[PDB]
């Protein structure tokens, strides 16, 4: 996905159970 | 923590070494206040732009929420607009990069 640091790392991701790329 | 009393950040051509800290949830960007004003005093598309140009992000896809004010054209004096070295900025939403 186009999204800097959005949910995950960088990626949809499909676990999405840890926000340590929510934002930072 | 108390950004103010510095006015030493970053220098351009009317700004007197002026960035604002622009923070979003983590994420901080280094923005240069807003001149054609008066130096320390921005103009009141400041904090608009400040949020915006920080990482080419429009206006309707933040929402400014700092500096006493809310992202606009135009919402509270500039002598409100954070009279001192940039001041603090914070957006709640996403961010076009």
């Amino acid at each position: 996905r186009y999204h800097r640091r959005g949910g995950y790392d960088v990626e949809n991701e499909e676990k999405v159970k840890l926000g340590m790329t929510n934002s930072h | 923590m108390a950004k103010t009393e510095e006015m030493v950040q970053t220098e351009e051509m009317e700004t007197p070494r002026l960035s604002v800290i622009v923070t979003h949830s983590n994420e901080r960007y280094d923005l240069l206040v807003t001149p054609q004003q008066g130096n320390s005093e921005p103009v009141v598309q400041d904090l608009a732009q400040l949020v915006e140009e920080a990482t080419g992000v429009p206006l309707p896809f933040q929402k400014l929420i700092f500096k006493g004010k809310s992202l606009k054209e135009m919402e509270t004096p500039l002598s409100a607009l954070g009279m001192q070295n940039g001041c603090r900025v914070m957006l709640i939403g996403e961010k076009s990069n």
